[PDB]
């Protein structure tokens, strides 16, 4: 679980950095994928 | 919709008419432009 | 796997219209064509079990 980071704290949460991170080969979404507020993102890797 | 004029075989009356509806067409398909086909 | 569906698309469709297309769909900044960094296959299908 890598420590499960809650990212949401709270701030404006910019999604499109995610792009200029690494070449990716997947990204599925099961809400929005053009991307709210979600009141806790809960990410984890 | 269409209207057939028999109605001066060039010039116009500048008369009046409606079109009645004539066909229905459930395509569903996006149209931005169009071009006529000719013989 | 024979059900396709669209997850991404350029903007929103009307009513009662349909979208049979293939055509590669951009996600990320950088241009790209076929599939790649930021570029994905639109459409996805659920292996129904």
């Amino acid at each position: 679980y890598a420590w499960n980071r809650t990212r949401i704290s709270n701030c404006v949460a910019d999604y499109s950095v995610l792009y200029n991170f690494a070449p990716f080969f997947a990204f599925k979404c099961y809400g929005v994928s053009p991307t709210l507020c979600f009141t806790n993102v809960y990410a984890d890797s | 919709y269409s209207k057939h004029t028999p109605i001066i075989g060039r010039d116009f009356p500048q008369g009046f008419s409606a079109l009645e509806p004539l066909v229905d067409l459930p395509i569903g398909i996006n149209i931005t432009r169009f071009q006529t086909l000719l013989a | 796997y024979d059900y396709w569906y669209r997850s991404l698309r350029k903007s929103k469709l009307k009513p009662f219209e349909r979208d049979i297309s293939t055509e590669i769909y951009q996600a990320g900044n950088k241009p790209c064509k076929g599939k790649g960094p930021n570029c994905y296959f639109p459409l996805e299908s659920y292996g129904f079990r």
